[PDB]
Protein backbone atom coordinates (compact mmCIF):
# COMPACT_ATOMS: atom_id res chain seq x y z
CA UNK A 1 0.00 0.00 0.00
CA UNK A 2 1.10 3.79 -0.64
CA UNK A 3 3.92 4.63 1.82
CA UNK A 4 3.48 7.99 1.37
CA UNK A 5 -0.12 8.47 1.53
CA UNK A 6 0.15 11.49 4.14
CA UNK A 7 1.92 13.62 1.39
CA UNK A 8 -0.99 13.00 -1.11
CA UNK A 9 -3.49 13.95 1.36
CA UNK A 10 -2.18 17.28 2.21
CA UNK A 11 -1.73 18.22 -1.95
CA UNK A 12 -5.19 17.26 -2.44
CA UNK A 13 -6.14 19.77 0.38
CA UNK A 14 -4.01 22.28 -0.59
CA UNK A 15 -4.61 24.61 -4.22
CA UNK A 16 -0.67 24.55 -4.90
CA UNK A 17 2.39 23.05 -4.27
CA UNK A 18 3.97 21.17 -0.54
CA UNK A 19 7.32 20.53 0.36
CA UNK A 20 7.75 17.20 0.51
CA UNK A 21 9.80 17.32 3.83
CA UNK B 1 1.16 37.57 -13.29
CA UNK B 2 3.53 35.17 -11.42
CA UNK B 3 5.62 32.16 -13.14
CA UNK B 4 4.65 28.80 -11.81
CA UNK B 5 8.45 27.83 -11.91
CA UNK B 6 9.50 30.37 -9.30
CA UNK B 7 6.86 28.89 -6.72
CA UNK B 8 8.23 25.01 -8.06
CA UNK B 9 11.62 26.34 -7.81
CA UNK B 10 11.32 27.62 -4.22
CA UNK B 11 9.38 24.35 -2.78
CA UNK B 12 12.22 22.29 -4.12
CA UNK B 13 14.95 24.00 -2.87
CA UNK B 14 13.19 24.78 0.91
CA UNK B 15 11.95 20.39 0.21
CA UNK B 16 16.07 20.05 0.21
CA UNK B 17 16.96 22.01 2.47
CA UNK B 18 14.75 21.24 5.75
CA UNK B 19 15.39 17.56 4.57
CA UNK B 20 19.18 18.02 4.72
CA UNK B 21 18.72 19.70 8.05
CA UNK B 22 17.48 16.43 9.53
CA UNK B 23 13.46 17.24 9.67
CA UNK B 24 11.04 15.03 8.62
CA UNK B 25 7.53 13.95 7.88
CA UNK B 26 6.31 12.36 5.13
CA UNK B 27 10.55 12.06 4.56
CA UNK B 28 9.63 12.05 0.32
CA UNK B 29 12.92 14.88 0.62
CA UNK B 30 14.82 12.34 2.35
CA UNK B 31 13.74 9.06 0.32
CA UNK B 32 14.73 10.67 -3.22
CA UNK B 33 17.87 12.33 -2.51
CA UNK B 34 19.09 9.35 -0.82
CA UNK B 35 18.57 7.09 -3.90
CA UNK B 36 20.27 9.89 -5.82
CA UNK B 37 23.26 9.45 -3.46
CA UNK B 38 22.86 5.97 -3.41
CA UNK B 39 22.66 5.72 -7.21
CA UNK B 40 25.71 7.80 -7.60
CA UNK B 41 27.44 5.33 -5.33
CA UNK B 42 27.00 2.42 -6.79
CA UNK B 43 27.74 3.46 -10.34
CA UNK B 44 30.93 4.86 -9.10
CA UNK B 45 31.72 1.38 -7.64
CA UNK B 46 30.33 -0.19 -11.05
CA UNK B 47 32.60 1.65 -13.31
CA UNK B 48 35.77 1.83 -10.91
CA UNK B 49 35.01 -2.22 -10.81
CA UNK B 50 33.96 -3.07 -14.72
CA UNK B 51 33.07 -0.60 -17.43
CA UNK B 52 30.72 2.13 -17.35
CA UNK B 53 27.02 0.67 -16.43
CA UNK B 54 26.22 1.98 -20.17
CA UNK B 55 28.50 0.83 -21.59
CA UNK B 56 27.00 -2.48 -22.74
CA UNK B 57 23.53 -2.34 -23.00
CA UNK B 58 21.46 -2.83 -26.41
CA UNK B 59 17.96 -1.88 -26.94
CA UNK B 60 15.04 -2.25 -29.86
CA UNK B 61 11.40 -0.76 -29.31
CA UNK B 62 10.37 -4.30 -30.19
CA UNK B 63 12.35 -6.52 -27.37
CA UNK B 64 12.47 -3.39 -24.90
CA UNK B 65 10.41 -4.05 -22.36
CA UNK B 66 11.44 -8.21 -22.14
CA UNK B 67 14.62 -7.49 -21.97
CA UNK B 68 14.08 -5.07 -19.27
CA UNK B 69 11.91 -7.70 -17.02
CA UNK B 70 14.77 -10.48 -17.57
CA UNK B 71 17.52 -8.54 -16.42
CA UNK B 72 15.67 -7.31 -13.15
CA UNK B 73 14.09 -10.84 -13.01
CA UNK B 74 17.81 -12.16 -12.74
CA UNK B 75 18.80 -9.17 -10.38
CA UNK B 76 16.25 -9.95 -7.85
CA UNK B 77 16.57 -13.78 -8.80
CA UNK B 78 17.18 -15.16 -5.25
CA UNK B 79 15.60 -12.10 -3.17
CA UNK B 80 15.97 -8.69 -2.67
CA UNK B 81 17.81 -6.23 -0.69
CA UNK B 82 18.63 -2.37 -0.39
CA UNK B 83 21.74 -2.78 -2.38
CA UNK B 84 19.69 -4.88 -5.49
CA UNK B 85 17.44 -1.71 -5.17
CA UNK B 86 19.23 0.80 -5.66
CA UNK B 87 20.79 -1.48 -8.65
CA UNK B 88 17.37 -1.93 -9.96
CA UNK B 89 16.94 2.12 -10.26
CA UNK B 90 20.84 2.12 -11.75
CA UNK B 91 19.91 0.42 -14.55
CA UNK B 92 16.59 2.04 -15.56
CA UNK B 93 18.61 5.43 -15.77
CA UNK B 94 21.40 3.32 -17.66
CA UNK B 95 18.82 1.65 -19.69
CA UNK B 96 17.03 5.53 -20.48
CA UNK B 97 20.59 6.85 -21.48
CA UNK B 98 21.17 4.31 -23.97
CA UNK B 99 17.43 4.89 -25.52
CA UNK B 100 18.14 8.44 -26.16
CA UNK B 101 21.35 8.06 -27.38
CA UNK B 102 19.89 5.03 -29.63
CA UNK B 103 16.93 8.21 -30.82
CA UNK B 104 14.51 5.95 -28.65
CA UNK B 105 13.47 8.70 -26.54
CA UNK B 106 10.16 7.87 -26.62
CA UNK B 107 10.71 4.42 -24.44
CA UNK B 108 11.86 6.83 -21.39
CA UNK B 109 8.55 6.95 -20.36
CA UNK B 110 7.80 3.25 -21.00
CA UNK B 111 11.13 2.50 -19.00
CA UNK B 112 9.54 4.63 -16.19
CA UNK B 113 6.37 3.00 -16.24
CA UNK B 114 8.02 -0.46 -16.08
CA UNK B 115 10.17 0.40 -13.24
CA UNK B 116 7.23 1.99 -11.22
CA UNK B 117 5.14 -1.32 -11.91
CA UNK B 118 8.33 -3.91 -11.11
CA UNK B 119 8.66 -1.51 -8.06
CA UNK B 120 4.87 -1.54 -6.81
CA UNK B 121 4.41 -5.39 -7.58
CA UNK B 122 7.81 -6.96 -6.37
CA UNK B 123 9.86 -4.68 -4.67
CA UNK B 124 7.16 -2.85 -1.94
CA UNK B 125 6.30 -6.14 -0.29
CA UNK B 126 9.82 -6.80 0.68
CA UNK B 127 10.07 -2.74 1.62
CA UNK B 128 7.17 -3.08 3.93
CA UNK B 129 8.04 -6.25 5.81
CA UNK B 130 11.65 -4.50 6.09
CA UNK B 131 11.43 -1.24 7.55
CA UNK B 132 9.78 0.73 5.02
CA UNK B 133 11.84 3.39 2.99
CA UNK B 134 12.64 4.96 6.53
CA UNK B 135 15.18 2.20 6.88
CA UNK B 136 16.54 3.32 3.63
CA UNK B 137 17.16 6.69 4.43
CA UNK B 138 18.29 5.90 8.19
CA UNK B 139 21.13 3.43 6.60
CA UNK B 140 21.72 5.51 3.07
CA UNK B 141 20.88 8.87 4.12
CA UNK B 142 23.87 11.73 4.15
CA UNK B 143 25.78 9.64 1.84
CA UNK B 144 26.09 6.58 3.93
CA UNK B 145 27.56 4.48 1.04
CA UNK B 146 30.10 6.67 -0.21
CA UNK B 147 30.85 7.58 4.20
CA UNK B 148 31.54 4.14 4.35
CA UNK B 149 33.71 3.47 1.23
CA UNK B 150 36.45 6.03 2.51
CA UNK B 151 36.38 5.37 5.67
CA UNK B 152 38.10 2.46 4.18
CA UNK B 153 40.58 3.27 1.47
CA UNK C 1 -0.45 0.71 -7.53
CA UNK C 2 1.26 3.58 -5.39
CA UNK C 3 1.72 7.02 -7.12
CA UNK C 4 4.66 7.19 -5.06
CA UNK C 5 6.79 4.51 -7.06
CA UNK C 6 5.80 6.89 -10.01
CA UNK C 7 7.12 9.69 -8.49
CA UNK C 8 10.11 8.23 -6.84
CA UNK C 9 11.23 6.54 -10.32
CA UNK C 10 10.54 10.09 -12.18
CA UNK C 11 12.35 12.24 -9.72
CA UNK C 12 15.47 9.08 -10.15
CA UNK C 13 15.46 8.68 -13.88
CA UNK C 14 15.35 13.15 -14.33
CA UNK C 15 17.97 13.98 -12.10
CA UNK C 16 20.21 10.57 -13.88
CA UNK C 17 19.57 12.05 -17.42
CA UNK C 18 19.79 15.89 -16.44
CA UNK C 19 23.37 14.25 -14.90
CA UNK C 20 24.63 12.86 -17.57
CA UNK C 21 24.13 15.86 -19.68
CA UNK C 22 20.91 15.69 -21.36
CA UNK C 23 18.84 18.59 -21.09
CA UNK C 24 15.13 19.73 -22.94
CA UNK C 25 12.92 22.34 -20.31
CA UNK C 26 16.21 22.05 -17.81
CA UNK C 27 14.08 21.91 -15.20
CA UNK C 28 16.14 19.25 -13.59
CA UNK C 29 19.23 20.75 -14.05
CA UNK C 30 18.39 24.49 -12.39
CA UNK C 31 16.66 22.63 -9.51
CA UNK C 32 20.20 20.66 -9.12
CA UNK C 33 22.45 23.55 -9.57
CA UNK C 34 20.43 25.51 -6.90
CA UNK C 35 20.81 22.42 -4.55
CA UNK C 36 24.58 22.55 -5.13
CA UNK C 37 25.32 26.84 -5.03
CA UNK C 38 23.11 26.45 -2.00
CA UNK C 39 25.26 24.26 0.18
CA UNK C 40 28.09 25.90 -1.20
CA UNK C 41 27.09 29.20 -0.20
CA UNK C 42 26.29 27.83 2.68
CA UNK C 43 29.37 25.87 3.89
CA UNK C 44 31.74 28.95 2.80
CA UNK C 45 29.42 31.26 4.93
CA UNK C 46 30.02 29.05 8.09
CA UNK C 47 33.74 28.54 7.87
CA UNK C 48 33.90 32.59 6.90
CA UNK C 49 31.77 33.48 10.23
CA UNK C 50 29.04 31.53 12.43
CA UNK C 51 26.58 29.30 10.77
CA UNK C 52 23.76 31.22 8.86
CA UNK C 53 20.32 30.01 11.39
CA UNK C 54 22.46 30.69 14.17
CA UNK C 55 21.92 34.77 14.68
CA UNK C 56 17.87 34.59 13.11
CA UNK C 57 15.26 35.62 14.98
CA UNK C 58 11.51 36.14 14.27
CA UNK C 59 7.74 35.65 15.55
CA UNK C 60 5.01 35.14 13.49
CA UNK C 61 4.05 38.75 13.66
CA UNK C 62 7.59 39.69 13.13
CA UNK C 63 8.40 37.23 10.31
CA UNK C 64 7.21 39.21 7.32
CA UNK C 65 9.24 42.47 7.56
CA UNK C 66 12.38 40.57 8.96
CA UNK C 67 12.60 38.93 5.41
CA UNK C 68 11.97 41.57 3.60
CA UNK C 69 14.05 44.06 5.38
CA UNK C 70 17.32 41.29 4.64
CA UNK C 71 16.35 40.97 1.39
CA UNK C 72 15.83 44.14 -0.05
CA UNK C 73 19.26 44.74 1.78
CA UNK C 74 20.95 41.88 0.05
CA UNK C 75 20.09 43.57 -3.87
CA UNK C 76 19.96 47.23 -2.69
CA UNK C 77 23.51 46.95 -4.56
CA UNK C 78 21.95 45.25 -7.46
CA UNK C 79 21.76 41.89 -8.59
CA UNK C 80 23.97 38.84 -9.63
CA UNK C 81 23.55 35.23 -9.37
CA UNK C 82 25.41 34.69 -6.50
CA UNK C 83 23.27 36.90 -4.27
CA UNK C 84 20.39 35.14 -6.12
CA UNK C 85 21.95 32.27 -4.72
CA UNK C 86 22.16 33.67 -1.17
CA UNK C 87 18.54 34.78 -1.36
CA UNK C 88 17.51 30.74 -1.42
CA UNK C 89 20.29 30.20 1.13
CA UNK C 90 18.55 32.67 3.53
CA UNK C 91 15.17 31.56 3.23
CA UNK C 92 16.34 28.45 3.86
CA UNK C 93 17.77 29.50 7.17
CA UNK C 94 14.54 31.48 7.81
CA UNK C 95 12.74 28.19 7.35
CA UNK C 96 15.02 25.88 9.76
CA UNK C 97 14.84 28.47 12.47
CA UNK C 98 11.02 28.47 12.26
CA UNK C 99 11.03 24.78 12.72
CA UNK C 100 13.37 24.78 15.36
CA UNK C 101 11.23 27.37 17.19
CA UNK C 102 8.09 25.23 16.89
CA UNK C 103 6.43 28.12 14.18
CA UNK C 104 6.08 25.56 11.26
CA UNK C 105 3.23 27.26 9.92
CA UNK C 106 5.36 30.36 8.75
CA UNK C 107 7.53 27.66 6.33
CA UNK C 108 4.87 27.94 3.41
CA UNK C 109 4.63 31.29 4.26
CA UNK C 110 8.04 32.19 3.42
CA UNK C 111 8.34 30.07 0.75
CA UNK C 112 5.62 32.14 -0.94
CA UNK C 113 7.32 35.63 0.15
CA UNK C 114 10.06 33.92 -1.32
CA UNK C 115 8.44 32.89 -4.54
CA UNK C 116 7.00 36.25 -5.17
CA UNK C 117 9.81 38.48 -4.95
CA UNK C 118 11.89 35.74 -6.97
CA UNK C 119 9.32 36.84 -9.40
CA UNK C 120 8.51 40.12 -9.22
CA UNK C 121 11.95 41.79 -8.36
CA UNK C 122 14.66 38.72 -9.58
CA UNK C 123 12.77 37.01 -13.04
CA UNK C 124 13.25 40.48 -14.62
CA UNK C 125 16.99 40.79 -14.04
CA UNK C 126 17.39 37.11 -14.75
CA UNK C 127 15.96 37.17 -18.21
CA UNK C 128 17.94 40.15 -19.26
CA UNK C 129 21.06 38.45 -18.06
CA UNK C 130 20.65 34.78 -19.82
CA UNK C 131 17.58 33.05 -18.24
CA UNK C 132 18.43 29.93 -16.17
CA UNK C 133 20.13 28.88 -18.98
CA UNK C 134 22.91 30.54 -17.77
CA UNK C 135 22.91 29.54 -14.43
CA UNK C 136 23.04 26.32 -15.34
CA UNK C 137 25.60 26.91 -17.49
CA UNK C 138 28.30 28.66 -14.57
CA UNK C 139 27.47 26.88 -11.46
CA UNK C 140 26.11 23.29 -12.92
CA UNK C 141 27.92 20.73 -12.22
CA UNK C 142 28.91 21.78 -8.49
CA UNK C 143 31.13 24.58 -10.61
CA UNK C 144 31.35 27.28 -7.69
CA UNK C 145 32.54 24.31 -5.31
CA UNK C 146 35.05 22.65 -8.15
CA UNK C 147 36.51 26.77 -8.38
CA UNK C 148 37.32 26.69 -4.66
CA UNK C 149 38.90 22.96 -4.12
CA UNK C 150 41.02 23.87 -6.95
CA UNK C 151 42.98 26.13 -4.43
CA UNK D 1 13.92 15.00 13.80
CA UNK D 2 10.12 14.90 13.66
CA UNK D 3 9.02 18.35 11.84
CA UNK D 4 5.74 18.24 13.46
CA UNK D 5 4.12 16.93 17.41
CA UNK D 6 1.80 14.53 17.84
CA UNK D 7 -0.73 16.84 18.70
CA UNK D 8 -1.05 17.87 15.24
CA UNK D 9 -3.80 17.39 12.48
CA UNK D 10 -3.23 17.14 9.04
CA UNK D 11 -5.48 20.13 8.29
CA UNK D 12 -3.33 22.56 9.73
CA UNK D 13 0.14 20.66 8.33
CA UNK D 14 -1.33 21.05 4.79
CA UNK D 15 -1.47 24.70 5.98
CA UNK D 16 2.33 24.81 7.47
CA UNK D 17 3.81 22.91 4.10
CA UNK D 18 1.25 24.16 1.14
CA UNK D 19 1.26 27.41 -0.57
CA UNK D 20 -1.73 29.87 -0.30
CA UNK E 1 6.99 35.89 -17.98
CA UNK E 2 6.91 31.73 -17.42
CA UNK E 3 10.84 30.66 -18.32
CA UNK E 4 9.37 26.67 -18.05
CA UNK E 5 6.64 27.30 -20.41
CA UNK E 6 7.11 23.99 -22.34
CA UNK E 7 7.16 21.82 -19.30
CA UNK E 8 4.12 22.88 -18.25
CA UNK E 9 2.67 22.67 -21.27
CA UNK E 10 3.17 18.70 -21.42
CA UNK E 11 2.30 18.13 -17.99
CA UNK E 12 -1.11 19.52 -18.99
CA UNK E 13 -1.36 17.73 -22.01
CA UNK E 14 -0.22 14.62 -20.24
CA UNK E 15 -2.46 12.54 -17.41
CA UNK E 16 0.30 11.69 -15.98
CA UNK E 17 4.07 12.81 -14.29
CA UNK E 18 6.46 14.28 -16.18
CA UNK E 19 9.91 13.81 -16.37
CA UNK E 20 12.06 17.44 -15.56
CA UNK E 21 14.81 16.99 -18.41
CA UNK F 1 22.92 18.04 -25.16
CA UNK F 2 19.44 18.42 -26.52
CA UNK F 3 17.17 15.31 -25.86
CA UNK F 4 14.78 16.39 -28.87
CA UNK F 5 15.24 18.31 -31.79
CA UNK F 6 12.89 20.79 -33.93
CA UNK F 7 11.92 18.73 -35.48
CA UNK F 8 9.51 16.67 -32.43
CA UNK F 9 6.02 18.57 -31.44
CA UNK F 10 4.94 19.32 -28.11
CA UNK F 11 2.80 15.77 -27.67
CA UNK F 12 5.47 14.13 -29.53
CA UNK F 13 7.99 15.04 -26.29
CA UNK F 14 4.63 14.60 -23.67
CA UNK F 15 4.03 10.99 -25.42
CA UNK F 16 8.16 10.35 -24.76
CA UNK F 17 8.62 12.66 -21.29
CA UNK F 18 5.44 12.06 -19.86
CA UNK F 19 3.65 8.72 -18.14
CA UNK F 20 0.87 7.35 -18.82
CA UNK F 21 -1.71 7.38 -15.82
CA UNK G 1 29.36 -11.19 -16.49
CA UNK G 2 26.81 -8.95 -17.04
CA UNK G 3 24.19 -9.22 -14.45
CA UNK G 4 26.14 -10.72 -12.01
CA UNK G 5 28.65 -7.59 -12.17
CA UNK G 6 25.27 -5.86 -11.27
CA UNK G 7 24.41 -8.42 -8.41
CA UNK G 8 28.02 -7.89 -7.35
CA UNK G 9 28.30 -4.69 -6.97
CA UNK G 10 24.39 -4.28 -5.41
CA UNK G 11 25.76 -6.91 -2.64
CA UNK G 12 28.49 -4.98 -1.73
CA UNK G 13 26.88 -1.93 -1.31
CA UNK G 14 24.61 -3.76 1.68
CA UNK G 15 24.87 -1.34 4.93
CA UNK H 1 21.03 42.32 10.66
CA UNK H 2 24.22 43.92 9.71
CA UNK H 3 25.14 40.16 9.08
CA UNK H 4 23.53 40.89 5.94
CA UNK H 5 26.68 42.69 4.46
CA UNK H 6 28.14 39.50 5.56
CA UNK H 7 25.76 37.40 3.87
CA UNK H 8 26.21 39.73 0.20
CA UNK H 9 30.57 39.69 0.65
CA UNK H 10 29.92 35.93 0.26
CA UNK H 11 27.51 35.93 -2.13
CA UNK H 12 29.81 37.95 -4.32
CA UNK H 13 32.60 35.70 -4.14
CA UNK H 14 30.41 33.22 -5.05
CA UNK H 15 30.41 34.62 -8.53
CA UNK H 16 31.88 33.15 -11.91
NA1 LIG I 1 9.85 17.25 -7.42
NA1 LIG J 1 -1.67 27.12 3.30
Amino acid sequence: DEMFSDIYKIREIADGLCLEV
Amino acid sequence: HMSQSNRELVVDFLSYKLSQKGYSWSQMAAVKQALREAGDEFELRYRRAFSDLTSQLHITPGTAYQSFEQVVNELFRDGVNWGRIVAFFSFGGALCVESVDKEMQVLVSRIAAWMATYLNDHLEPWIQENGGWDTFVELYGNNAAAESRKGQE
